[PDB]
């Protein structure tokens, strides 16, 4: 249950936050808190103030990874998600908040699936 | 007439988690008295508690005043125990079997992990949020339900838009990462069946919300079924 | 004395209050236990008409007989006197101890139980009172309380039917001035009467059809099917008049009938 | 079907021997019972209370029905051998004297005329000499459990002679014939018809019996207590063309099926569920038996009938439950 | 014989056994049908008589309590004040009702010169096909409409296809024999129907 | 005693807090479970008017009726020992007591009071009557919970570490409510609502959210009050036709609302010059 | 007691620090998820005022309500153990205890407290009523994190000697929050808020962060404090006609604020000298 062609700011923002949290979790094994447990208070309220720093730090998380093909697939999926996003608005609507949450949880559930992202990247 | 009694009592069996002081078959007097304001004296003894017999034991449909008083008592007590959830199921399956509702299917005795509806997944999300908050903070004088149930059954966007900032911090407040990732997988599988948060829940969604909330609450309050479900991920 | 039949449909919407409560179960608004539409009775409309007639007159030749305690406090000859005096006699017939048909008269004015179109949701907010009425169990030194409940409606639109025939007006005495007063009441009966339970109730459409014949050359089913009040396209639930859609049919009643729009 | 099925199932239960009235009787709750001797003399003040969690007004006994006492002139009714607590001792807690003396005078006049109309019956001599001796009524108040009678309203004081301890004063083989004759003579010389649930003769019944089980006070079921509810000016009587026999039958049925095992509180209402037997549903009657044991099955014997539901109001009774299927 | 498709919003056929609580009948009362036929068209020479009672919609009982006064209007007291004699009576309604009753007409004793049959028949047919009526019919109470339509045989569906359950004693019609014109004192006898495979049949006295 | 009918639309705005807490959901603003628009009860406005009058008036011939402190029966029984101790008969003593309360109480003259719970002392219908206030846009409830560093009594959460007792004190970012009220003429005649009481009620509706404040209601303000006065005790136009002529709408450049600058008002004093008088006291 | 109703607007700039963290959201400062604006509870300002008074006063007849060390039931019983123990009748003994608490406890005289849990003692309200703080421009919180070199218990440690428990500290880059407060008169006459308490509260409002400093509080400062004082107890002007005169907005090409120079503030003091006085204490 994931809409890849939603063409909405909320869905792409949610999927972006979800893949950011996934990269943060996959960077280091033994951890205590992720980026979602600290930045969610303003992740959807002020996305420019959270997503910016998140994807600015993401290079360090990719450098701290273990596999390179996984990082390439993750960057490809991030770009395919952000394809449906033209700008980052400072103000977000309540319906946009709900769409953000829905897209984030759907993207997390889709990424936690074993065989899914590889099959999606196979048809690139 | 006994067939109506059977069709009304077979669906009355909820999930009922462990360590529950209420039996699997709650008596009708207490079930109908759980809808009062504070005592068994001031209520609605006509279109509500004095119509369950005519609606169920005679093969009929439940009125809308039933759902209205149900959601009113749900937002009044800010929680659902064995005393209200056994009455919301008499509106969906009793109308689909006859023909007066819409197009969605019926329910089940267990926790439906599909359905692809609106109220059910939303209620399960609210219930898993409440359970995660209860596991985070021990002594809880007031849960997130007591704060967000004023619109959890009405406008889900006006409550879930502000509740997503508290859930990651409540999960981080836990003292175990395994249970945290288990609850994360559970809520992901729950919200995967959803599509989008609507602007306002119609009359055919508050009952689904309460049913899903009670089902998820009693499922996560069992023993160790969450870890068993997460093991096959 | 009128000589033509009048078939009217009155569309009224309650915005923030109880249009008609259920005396069976506490005080929840009247709703259909099947389709969910509100079933507002016509007794409230009759009470509003009586109150408006009492307000706009306050004199003779327009009394109320059955008045309110909180507002103001041989045979054919007596019947004629009751008709010429009280206006409620010409409105809802004459009913005394003596008379012809067991002292009963139907009357020209006959309303109809208002039935809604969309299922509304009665909001029952159990409010609390910071005082006590009598010496109950909760009237102790802790907190003198008497928690109650308030029943309101977010938006309840109902349509009431009415038929006025000249055959009964010839005996009750419903003249053209009485009909004009009844119309002026129906226009503003909900505006002159308000309370904490009824709240705000306004009018929408007073679609009247006057027939040329004394008995009526048009059935009521076609007249009800002509005016259609439904919902919009993208509108899910009701809220105000901008979400509804009213469609009339004045292309078929242009033969002998006359249309009147005293509300919208 | 509302009142016809009532008389139908009442006549069905009457031929099955299940503790029901038979022409001029009713199961009424009697708290304290004054047990005396054969010729007066107050012996003991027995009490058969202690039932469920709420101390009721004793156990139900079959006593002759009354004509109702709700009204201003509550002393001109003159019941038979049982009434209120102030109809014998002429003492009231919140009502005082004056009206209590006239009630006792009417009661003693009624028992005197009953003893005169039916002499040599043992049971009538005791109730005739006890109310006229004017010496044991003071000793009745100075008993052992007399302080627990004036603390509650609606107290009923009945009589019972010795040498029985199983048969009441109104159940001996002497007064039953007079009770059966009074219902076939006094209630059969009014009108000629037409009846409703029977269609035969049955004169017009006036002042329906008070149904006790839903209100704090016994109130009638179908009885126009005013004037704006009559048909063509009937003045409480011809508005509901129901016979006296059918009225007594359905009132006694409603009074019996509102205190036994068929009585259950749904919610601010006291209804009753029963089938056509030819009941034994074992699903709705056991509403609050224990913890809802497994009893619903398919014993290929689903009876028909409906579920009558009565509810209290302000003066009368309101019927809400109505579903045949 | 005439087929009338009586149908409106609700219905509340007040029984005779329970006059204080206006409980509705399962079907249309024969007296109610006679009153409807008289309100549609009646003359001091015709006598409307019901024959066959039919049902077209399932029963839907709605609990509605009406708040009335307990005092009648007279030339003695000027006002009555409903707040003093307020009585909360019952009036159960029947949501969505429809009956295709079969009823005709006969003749009375006080006819005189206007005692034609085909004339009254065609007059009633024109009144039913055009919409003419002396008074709006009532479905047990004067608060519900009656969209009557002159049918030829069958035009709507019925839910009671097979045997269901009898209604017991039903109010036929008040005895107007021993009563002067503009009567004020009579009785209300009842009668038994028959087999309900599509309604009930009224046996004439 | 006034002789004209009045219809007043009160457009006010709450910047922070709860305009009307719900006893069901703790203390949440009663939003419509149909679209999300708030709904303030009329009893809240009546109690705020009472508090404002107590802050301003508090004198004779202008009562308010107490709340928590003092039982209402003490005043109900006291009202009988005035001009009708026994020389009025129980058949009409209720009307005399009602007239005495109308001449003495101000809240009864403006609204009323129930006393038929035991001894019938009056039953005023209510001249001035207000309804619930709706909003144009669905307000987004903030819900800001709070906690305490201690415990009141001896609960189970009172351990040796830190007794953390939490609280739920919701707020609102911005809520523009539009209440409607009606004052007839026959009820003012039967009670005695003169011009002084009318001006007092107008001043109360102008200023009441600023005099009566608390911690849950936060910051409540008042923007405008448009009153239409009829030429007599008649109705030349329906209330909906006169209320929709002065309408407010959202801004055409943003969706969410945070202040009065995010709304747009529109009047129409063209067809209102027939037989009606338009006045603006709030703004 | 005072005889005038005061309305004070307080604009304070928190530099780098958490003013009021969200409870359910761990500890991040409360913000508006519908526009991104900042929010601060009035109870935080009340606690800061209490801490300032505790740091300054420390004398009799001015109780500050102690910390966790001491159950509030003990203080309630101590307040009851006085001249209103038994021979006083609870009906007016509740009001007597309320008056004693208002004369002794400063928190009850200023804001208020609840004394009806275990032992009842009336229901006071309080004249001073504060509102939630609001940010003009949508703030962009940073949500920082820290790390401790040591561990609490042995369960949160590692497996050898690499003791680390991470950490968290949500801070604000910069936030100019404006709040409103109202001091009535009828509640002041019932409690006892005289001129000394008013001056103490003004000193608290002009200096509240400089005394109650914490590790997570940060460098919070006060910018402006504008008080409107009415010459009478009636409503001389609504709150919207006086709060809009202190207009605060962003500068020209300034996207994010950092100091007070980037916040253009203008006090419209031109038409208010009719019967109202304006005083700039903090500004």
């Amino acid at each position: 249950g994931l809409d890849r062609n939603r063409q909405d700011i909320g869905y792409v923002l949610g999927r972006l936050f979800a893949v950011l949290e996934k990269i943060q979790a996959e960077a280091n094994p033994g951890l205590n808190a992720t980026i979602a447990d600290r930045y969610f208070g303003s992740a959807s309220s002020t996305p420019i103030a959270v997503f910016g720093t998140l994807m600015r730090l993401l290079p360090h998380h990719l450098n701290k990874l273990e596999f390179e093909g996984r990082a390439v697939q993750l960057q490809w999926e991030i770009r395919q998600i952000l394809e449906h996003c033209q700008r980052f608005p400072n103000h977000l609507n309540l319906e946009q908040q709900g769409l953000f949450a829905i897209g984030y949880y759907h993207e997390t559930q889709f990424l936690f699936t074993k065989d899914a992202l590889k099959n999606l990247f196979n048809e690139a | 007439l006994s067939e109506s009694i059977a069709a009304w009592y077979d669906d009355l069996q909820m999930v009922r988690g462990e360590n529950s002081p209420y039996p699997e078959y709650m008596p009708l007097p207490r079930l109908l008295g759980n809808l009062v304001l504070d005592g068994k004296m001031e209520n609605l003894p006509s279109d509500l508690i004095a119509q369950i017999t005519d609606a169920a034991l005679n093969n009929r449909v439940l009125p809308v005043s039933l759902l209205q008083a149900a959601l009113r008592r749900n937002k009044a007590e800010q929680k659902i125990t064995y005393g209200r959830a056994s009455l919301l199921k008499a509106y969906i399956n009793r109308a689909i079997r006859a023909g007066r509702l819409k197009n969605m299917k019926e329910l089940t005795m267990g926790l439906d992990r599909n359905r692809q509806d609106i109220g059910y997944v939303l209620g399960r999300l609210f219930a898993v949020l409440e359970k995660i908050q209860a596991e985070a903070n021990p002594g809880l004088n007031a849960t997130i339900a007591d704060r967000y149930f004023g619109s959890a059954s009405s406008t889900p966007i006006a409550v879930f838009g502000t509740l997503m900032r508290l859930l990651p911090h409540h999960l981080n407040k836990l003292e175990f990462e395994g249970r945290a990732v288990q609850l994360q997988w559970e809520i992901r599988q729950i919200l995967e069946h959803c599509q989008r948060f609507p602007n306002h829940l119609n009359l055919e969604q508050q009952g689904l919300f309460a049913i899903g909330y009670y089902h998820e609450t009693q499922f996560l309050f069992t023993k160790d079924a969450l870890k068993n479900l997460f093991n096959e991920a | 004395t009128i000589e033509k039949r009048y078939d009217f449909v009155f569309l009224f919407d309650v915005q923030d209050g109880n249009p008609n409560g259920d005396p069976d179960a506490g005080n929840l608004p009247r709703i259909d236990p099947q389709t969910g539409e509100g079933l507002v009775t016509d007794v409230c409309l009759k009470r509003k008409v009586r109150n408006f007639i009492q307000m706009t007159q306050n004199d003779e030749h327009h009394d109320i007989f059955i008045r309110e305690k909180g507002i103001l406090n041989k045979t054919e000859a007596a019947r004629q006197y009751m008709c010429s005096r009280y206006y409620d006699i010409r409105t809802f017939g004459a009913v005394m101890t003596t008379g012809k048909n067991a002292g009963q008269v139907r009357g020209p004015v006959q309303l109809t139980f208002s039935r809604s179109i969309d299922p509304i949701m009665t909001l029952e907010h159990s409010i609390t009172r910071m005082a006590v009425t009598n010496e109950k169990d909760a009237s102790e030194t802790g907190d003198n309380r008497t928690m109650g409940r308030k029943f309101t409606v977010p938006y309840g639109l109902y349509r009431c039917h009415g038929f006025i025939s000249t055959h009964f007006a010839k005996q009750t005495g419903f003249s053209e001035n009485d009909l004009e007063l009844f119309w002026q009441a129906l226009v503003n009966m909900f505006d002159h009467d308000h309370s904490a339970a009824r709240g705000q109730m306004n009018a929408r459409g007073l679609y009247v059809f006057e027939h040329s014949n004394n008995l009526g050359d048009a059935p009521a089913d076609s007249l009800f099917k002509r005016i259609q009040v439904v919902k919009k396209d993208g509108v899910e639930v009701v809220r105000s008049f901008d979400d509804y859609l009213v469609s009339v049919d004045d292309k078929n009643l242009e033969e002998t009938k006359l249309l009147r729009k005293l509300g919208g | 079907m509302i009142l016809h099925a009532l008389t139908q199932y009442y006549q069905r239960k009457a031929e099955s021997d299940g503790g029901i009235a038979q022409e001029g009787f009713e199961n009424k709750e009697i708290p304290f019972i004054i047990v005396i001797d054969k010729q007066g003399n107050f012996i003991q003040l027995e009490d058969t209370r202690e039932l469920k969690v709420k101390k009721k007004v004793g156990r139900t006994f079959l006593v002759p029905k009354g004509l109702g006492r709700s009204g201003s002139k509550s002393y001109e009714v003159s019941n038979l051998l049982w009434d209120h607590y102030g109809y014998v001792l002429a003492y009231a807690g919140e009502k005082g004297q004056e009206q209590a003396d006239k009630q006792h005078a009417s009661f003693t006049a009624k028992v005197n005329e009953l003893k005169q109309a039916l002499p040599d019956d043992a049971g009538v001599t005791a109730v005739a000499a006890f109310l006229s001796s004017a010496e044991e009524k003071s000793k009745v108040m100075q008993a052992a459990n007399w302080a627990e009678c004036a603390k509650v309203k609606g107290c009923n004081l009945s009589f019972r002679l010795v040498d029985e301890a199983v048969d009441l004063v109104c159940q001996s083989k002497a007064v039953r014939e007079y009770v059966s004759q009074a219902n076939q003579t006094q209630s059969d010389n009014a009108q000629k018809g037409i009846c409703l649930v029977t269609g035969k003769a049955a004169p017009i019944a006036r002042l329906h019996n008070a149904v006790k089980g839903v209100n704090a006070k016994p109130a009638p079921f179908a009885s126009v207590n005013l004037s704006a509810f009559e048909s063509y000016g009937k003045e409480q009587g011809f508005a509901f063309p129901i016979g006296e026999q059918a009225m007594f039958e359905y009132t006694t049925a409603l009074n019996t099926l509102l205190a036994g095992e068929n009585r259950f509180r749904i919610g601010d209402v006291t209804t009753v569920c029963w089938g056509a037997k030819r009941a034994h549903i074992d699903a709705v009657k056991a509403l609050y038996k224990s913890l809802y044991n497994g009893q619903y099955c398919k014993p290929d014997g689903e009876d028909k009938f409906y579920l009558l539901g009565l509810s209290p109001n302000s003066a009368r009774i309101v019927v809400r439950f109505w579903h045949e299927t | 014989r005439f087929i009338l498709e009586i149908s409106g919003d609700l219905a509340c056929f007040t029984r005779s056994e329970l006059k204080v609580e206006r409980v509705s009948y399962p079907v249309i009362t024969p007296s109610a049908a006679r009153n409807i036929l008289m309100a549609i068209l009646w003359k001091p020479a015709i006598r409307w008589k019901v024959l066959k009672i039919e049902i077209l919609k399932p029963i839907q009982w709605t609990n509605i309590r009406r708040n009335e006064v307990g005092t009648k209007m007279s030339e003695r007291s000027g006002s009555l004040y409903i707040e003093d004699n307020r009585q909360q009576r019952a009036s159960m309604l029947l949501k969505d009702v429809a009956y295709r009753i079969h009823a005709d007409f006969d003749m009375t004793s006080e006819a005189g010169e206007s005692d034609n049959y085909v004339k009254f028949a065609e007059m009633f047919k024109r009144r039913a096909k055009k919409g003419q009526y002396f008074h709006q019919p009532y479905l047990g109470c004067r608060e519900f409409p009656c969209d009557f339509r002159l049918l030829e045989k069958a035009e709507d569906g019925l839910p009671l296809e097979d045997i269901t359950q009898d209604f017991g004693f039903m109010l036929y019609d008040m005895d107007f024999s021993k009563s002067d014109p503009r009567d004020s004192n009579n009785a209300e006898p009842m009668f038994y129907q028959c087999k309900a495979v599509n309604g009930v049949i009224t046996v004439p006295p």
